[PDB]
């Protein structure tokens, strides 16, 4: 399978910084999706084809990349990013997630 | 295994790949804009009388697609369709009637951003169709007026402006009209190849394709199997863009089933070189021997990717012949000096060697075929090193019988293929018979 | 506007035939779309699992493809999971997920069945 | 009415559209010139040695046209053509040249504007060939060299302007030679297609025809089956031109004659599905039948338009199967998935529901097609809507029989069709031919 | 001669032109570097994410050509090639495989010039390979980018820029794939045309093949009958280039052999017109009589010129129609109102004057031709200008028998060639067969 | 340098057959153009009738498609207007045109026959 | 049959002026011709293709137009210029007029 | 053939001078090639291409022409230019050579 | 890097059969390029006579066709030239040459063989 790996697996940022989640592919793919799961829900859809912003996914998230290095950014990030985000491909079979990283919010 | 693969080596038919099939399936669908005329706002001053002789002749070219496909929408209600009033429909028409039917629920909604599809400015721009779904515009000629008609306003005159726009359009339509033109009688169809489509926006599949976010493992091989289609949904005269929707299909492989290449090796029979005339492509499903029409099918090294199944039957003799009875296997006389004269299969050579220079490369002998021998064989169990002409070939040891070289066969009768040929042996034949009966 | 909700036994024995089901509501399962199912392990771990598509074609994931079946119920709008037999790694919380053409990625998760073997 | 349409149908050949059968003929002539070298002067300090390689590499294309054009005009004189001097010719080739003879009484007035050609700087301008009478100079990259050479002569370094021009002129020669090089062994020919001719202009024939003036409503259908065409009449080598009559002909309906279509769907037979072997487009003319080779024409939704007739002869048993001798129609046997398996007719549906499933959308019960039958009829009078798979079809009324499912038929023998099969039927009934002689 | 001009001309087998046979053969090579991805160090600043995008999809295309590549390269060691690990190849996959070992022998050369190639800023250039040899390095979009995106860099905005490069390199590799693509299963091939490879660089071969310096009197014969080809041996995924050996052969006249044509006329019999059906272009070695597939050839006035041998095999029953056994020539029903009705060779004009009208332009008396002849001779012992439809002749003297027309031959069977009729004939032959046995 | 004269009777009688000449002079009427007919109303509205081509193919007007033939004779460089039956509504001017390539239209016209029915 | 229109039936202008003629048909044509009809004489050519002047046309006449809507424009009006001028399209068959408009010239 | 002439059959030279030494052909040709024959030595080929060196040529040699006429130009004529200078084509068989220039070095 | 070193008979009469062999060192006669042969008369025109390819086709000048062969030896890596017959006229300096791709010229030449007749 194409193995997506990303490190560090946890990050963390203090509230209103900008922080920079990455992925890396073992082969190139065209498009990167990211998922965000929160404790007790399902992974969510926050970025599909590398920098689309989907259905209800805020301003602050962004992204790109291409072949086999990706990236998701937070711009301004607050309260309600504490969330594993996941890279997932769905160009080869079969479809593959990363570990995926935690980020973690800096507190007083 | 199926196919006698020892004696069919013998006749000049050496194993050569297998392949497995696979046949497009299970498409999804996303819908893009193509607006069929560009926007001329920065260059307005000096376009002249060319947009409405443009749209003119363009509305004479999409009117009959529109016509066709209403036909279809109007005759499909909520989906039942009124056969009476289509009158004349195949399966194909009639099942590509229901996708445009749904496909106008989407339709619908992209309507509704008319006159932001009007303004676009740009080869490609991002509208929403709803909150939740984009809509891609690609413009024509589009990137040709913002890069090379807008920044030279000022540099050549107004009039050299308008006659470049003329020319960019006629060219844009005279390549345009092979696909969209008379020859399309039914738009109302679901496998048209996106690569003829793409002709409305210059014949740039890529850059479509890409917009729609679609990029698999498996896409080039869709593409060059011609399995992503499209079809034209809605036709606007008024604004000149249409709707497409693309289809993109996975592929699916097909259990118990594969395709094998023979490698056609001519050969030695009564003091003249043979040709073998079989399939050289053998559709195996199960048990099953038939043809496949691979002129339609893109073949790679691994598999044979079709966009339908393509089996054809193959007659009682033909396959007696794959499975071992090669006195039912027809041969053509070789008079040309261009022929396969080996083949390697195994790492073991197949060769005629009394049409080309046999030479062990290890001995400094000659490798001899009898009169009453078709091929021989050479492997590494006679000489290890092979020189075939000047190339040199280190061989393998061969898996099948020690006395392959030791053993003769029968061998079918002689056959002419030329259309002239065909139609000679007909009418010989038949007068034969009338002798007979 | 579609709510996928999975159910199924919470806990099976090992070499037992385990069957998840996966409820749609809001749109036919016959009609669009590839039918997902994806397993998240103890360690957050997310692995897809395969597919049924609108056709009832299926597409699996290599390492487990001996032991899965996906299957759909039109009757009922329902796509289910069938592992032949399983073992204890096979405990997951296991989500249905639609897949489609809008973003190429699957958008619609349902809460997920917690699976103990 | 001549064809059985009710027993063809029960073969699986459905009725189909009934087209209208048209020819070009009686074409009006207008010449037009295509200058195949581009004006430099206004980028003329940076052209180096481009144009005079150019201009060499242009004459050895050209050369070999003016070549064979010149042997007509040496020989024709007044209209008695030399057929001592020509030697070998076709009467096509006669017809050509007795056209070219004609056409040299107007190139000769457009001569006379060899410095008025030399001199033009657009890609497209007027000339006066006499006081009645234009003549439009087409220049071959004339657009290229105004708008992206010529504003970039300060901007780009000299030498770039240089290589910019060569790639252009290259390019230009590397699509030109498809048409214009050794393949054009005859230029004496009034049968190559405009679209074959605007290569001299970049393949922009819209340009080309709309400068002529020419704009009618059969203007696309007469350009799509190609009919509307071209000779090169003159060719001048120091000022890089050549003369180009174009034709342009009407469509002429042919009386009492139409192409009726088949729509080939399969059906059972001895628990098997086939496919039927006859022409799906055949040619009536007043009471005759005949074949039509439509892949020469241009099929449209009213009419077959040819650039000439392209009927062809019949056997006696084809004709006997499309007027009732079922047991004269081949069958191939159907080893695909992906057949028709059902055609709409006349609101009427004909399907094989064997192959297919055939519900009743009114009742919810199976349509169900017994073993001794090859189709199934369904229309109103049985099931007024009826579901076929996924399709749901509003039905009409059969006008045809209404015993037509009671009703047997005898089935003609199987053939294959794949060409290998065919040579080794060939060679099997020979043997059988020789053991019963 | 060898053919029986005389009694096939009374079949409508009018001896047309005689044209010498020749073969491509004996090529030198040269390795030219395409560049399959533009410098845009000029246009840096507004290239965005596109090179990166563009390098992602172009290593997708390459790769697999690399792969095949490298597949042969790991296997021939010094020349000898790795039968076992080849395991299967035709004898033309393993010649091509030898012709790659060889190239490598400077590919390693050019590769020294990897960081050279890298940097190339023109659309060609010259580097030095040795110090005796230059490669030069053809680079794909490169004079788009230098002169329709670097001299605007100040005047579009700079997102505009990044869409119109974007879009120059989608369509480029949408052009490119065609050939570059999944069809290409064989990179390790020699027969792949040149005007194939020059996809690379935008289809342009002219430039191509001028850079390389090859022109020759035989040149654009040599391309269009296909004998100009290629072969990639090296593919780099990291600078994204190939290397592209191109053979330039000579053509080899075949010594005693010419291709023989021959031009069908119509001809009445039975009060019926009639076509021949025998093979229009013979191709004679020799004493020995065979067919030619012409279909693959470049067929010039004066030559028949094939990048390969395309003799094939003829049957007894032919042979002996060309010879003089005119109740051996098949014979087809004309139905269609375009045919040829008449021929002129040697001066001589053969014709079929029942289904033309042929008048005497020197008394005005017609020329009759009785229900009993074939065609008629007109030469000018009968009547020295003819008048054939508006057509008129000066006709020549008819070197062979002056009772020509004064005796009559055999004719043989009709045929019915539609692909159609071809089984119906065989299904209804295989009947009567089983009867007689 | 055409010179299209159109003659023929000045009045017949209703249910008579209609015959006009059109000579034409400076250019033979088998080689080249379209030979058109065309007759003005009472009411200055014109009617194109039809044409007979080079070869001698016919194209009329749809409206009168049935009454209506022309025809050539070669020997004497005429075409000639042919209706099979008239009415009174038939009465107008009647001009012979030549139709070709140079306009696209038709040029050179004749004086004009008057007939009354 | 397409159906040419060309109203007013009666246009008027004084010595000098310019006057547009015009015309409107019932199906889009590509090209329009119009043609001069002088009392006692046949109609006569007098633009061509839309924009062309025939044989031996004043350089008063112009027109232009694509479509459905036409015109023929006339400059500097003169006395020569009392006729019937007929909108005529060739496109589709049968081959059609207008009803002809009339130019009349303003006298004192 | 393909006959080359290149008149005048004697030129010469002054050290330090250029000197352009010219051929015409009967019939076009796309490229010319030179040849330097030196007095005991076989002709060595000089200029390829029309405009190209060969292996071991100064720089002082160039070259130019296209169809029927090229020209061999010496830049700064020294003492190792005495040579009899071939124009020679290979575009058609049989290969040929013009009858040569000799290119004398004025000395005092 | 080839040395190509012709050499043969200084003097022959007129009606004999003249051979000159060319010996090549450094690349081999059957690899590649052709392997031509050129004259230079005793006025110091050159002329082209043939070559023998690296497969052994032949292209001979029309003007002595049939009166000349060049052939090969591959165990010597020599080719020759052949003339059936010599006429007084043949005296020249008879040169091999290599042409190639690399100039699409004879770059190496030998030293030439100084033939009387
Ligand atoms: C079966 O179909 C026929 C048509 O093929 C129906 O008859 C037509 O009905 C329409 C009303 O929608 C009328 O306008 C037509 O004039 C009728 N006749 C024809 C020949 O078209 C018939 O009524 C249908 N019967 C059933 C039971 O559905
Ligand atoms: C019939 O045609 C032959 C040629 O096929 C004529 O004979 C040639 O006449 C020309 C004079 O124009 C001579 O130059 C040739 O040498 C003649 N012979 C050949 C074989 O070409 C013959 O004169 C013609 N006869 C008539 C009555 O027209």
């Amino acid at each position: 399978q194409i193995v997506l790996t990303q490190s560090p697996a946890i990050m963390s940022a203090s509230l209103g910084e900008a922080i920079t989640l990455t992925c890396s592919a073992s082969s190139s793919v065209s498009y990167m999706h990211w998922y965000q799961q929160k404790s007790g829900t399902s992974p969510k859809l926050l970025i599909y084809s590398t920098s689309n912003l989907a259905s209800g996914v805020p301003s602050r998230f962004s992204g790109s990349g291409s072949g086999t290095f990706y990236s998701l950014t937070i711009s301004s990030v607050e309260a309600e990013d504490a969330a594993d985000y996941y890279c997932h491909q769905w160009y080869s079979y079969p479809w593959t997630f990363g570990g995926g990283t935690k980020l973690e919010i800096k507190r007083a | 295994g199926i196919l006698h693969y020892e004696k069919l080596s013998k006749i000049g038919l050496v194993k050569g790949i297998t392949r497995k099939y696979k046949i497009k399936s299970n498409p999804l669908t996303k819908d893009i804009v193509i607006k069929m005329i560009p926007n001329v706002s920065n260059v307005s001053k000096c376009t002249g009388t060319v947009m409405e002789n443009y749209k003119s002749r363009l509305t004479g070219i999409l009117s009959p697609i529109k016509g066709a496909i209403e036909l279809y929408n109007n005759n499909t209600h909520d989906v039942v369709m009124a056969g009476i009033a289509i009158g004349i429909a195949t399966a194909a028409q009639i099942t590509a009637g229901v996708a445009l039917y749904e496909a106008m629920k989407n339709a619908d909604n992209i309507n509704k951003l008319k006159s932001s599809i009007e303004s676009t400015n740009e080869a490609v721009v991002k509208l929403q169709e709803t909150a939740e779904k984009t809509v891609y515009v690609l413009t024509a000629l589009q990137d040709y007026i913002n890069t090379n008609l807008v920044p030279t306003i000022d540099q050549i005159s107004c009039k050299q402006t308008e006659l470049a726009l003329d020319l960019a359009l006629s060219k844009y339509l005279s390549d345009l009209l092979f696909v969209f033109g008379p020859n399309l009688q039914d738009p109302v169809s679901n496998s048209m190849t996106i690569q003829a489509i793409s002709q409305a926006f210059g014949g740039n599949y890529e850059t479509l394709l890409r917009t729609l976010g679609y990029a698999t493992e498996d896409f080039d091989d869709l593409l060059e199997s011609d399995s992503i289609a499209g079809q034209i949904v809605y036709v606007d005269l008024s604004s000149y863009y249409i709707i497409v929707r693309v289809y993109f299909p996975i592929l699916t492989e097909i259990q118990q089933a594969y395709v094998q290449e023979l490698l056609p090796v001519s050969f030695n029979n009564d003091n003249s070189e043979w040709i073998s005339i079989v399939p050289n492509f053998v559709l195996i499903r199960n048990t099953l021997i038939s043809n496949i029409e691979v002129k339609y099918c893109l073949i790679t090294k691994k598999s044979v990717i079709c966009n339908q199944d393509y089996a054809t039957p193959m007659t009682a003799s033909v396959r007696e012949c794959l499975t071992g009875s090669t006195d039912k296997c027809p041969r053509e006389l070789v008079v040309s000096s261009h022929v396969p004269r080996f083949a390697l299969s195994g790492g073991v050579l197949f060769a005629n060697c009394i049409s080309v220079t046999c030479q062990c490369q290890t001995t400094g002998r000659a490798i001899s075929q009898s009169g009453e021998q078709t091929l021989l064989m050479i492997d590494n169990t006679t000489c290890t090193t092979v020189v075939l002409g000047n190339i040199i070939i280190s061989l393998g040891k061969y898996l099948g019988s020690i006395n392959y070289n030791s053993e003769s066969i029968a061998v079918g009768p002689p056959v002419y293929t030329d259309k002239v040929d065909i139609s000679s042996q007909i009418s010989s034949m038949n007068q034969s018979l009338q002798q007979s009966k | 506007d579609v709510q996928l909700q999975e159910s199924g036994p919470g806990l099976v024995k090992p070499s037992q035939s385990l069957s998840l089901t996966c409820s749609v509501t809001g749109y036919s399962i016959t009609s669009d779309y590839y039918w997902n199912w994806i397993r998240q392990f103890p360690g957050n771990k997310l692995e897809w699992m395969g597919y049924v598509t609108y056709d009832g074609s299926n597409n699996y994931n290599p390492s487990l493809k001996n032991r899965i079946s996906i299957t759909r119920d039109s009757s009922k709008n329902q796509f289910f999971l069938k592992l032949n037999s399983v073992i204890s790694e096979d405990t997951a919380t296991y989500y249905c997920a639609r897949f489609g053409s809008s973003y190429w990625a699957m958008d619609y998760w349902g809460q997920g069945t917690s699976l103990t073997v």
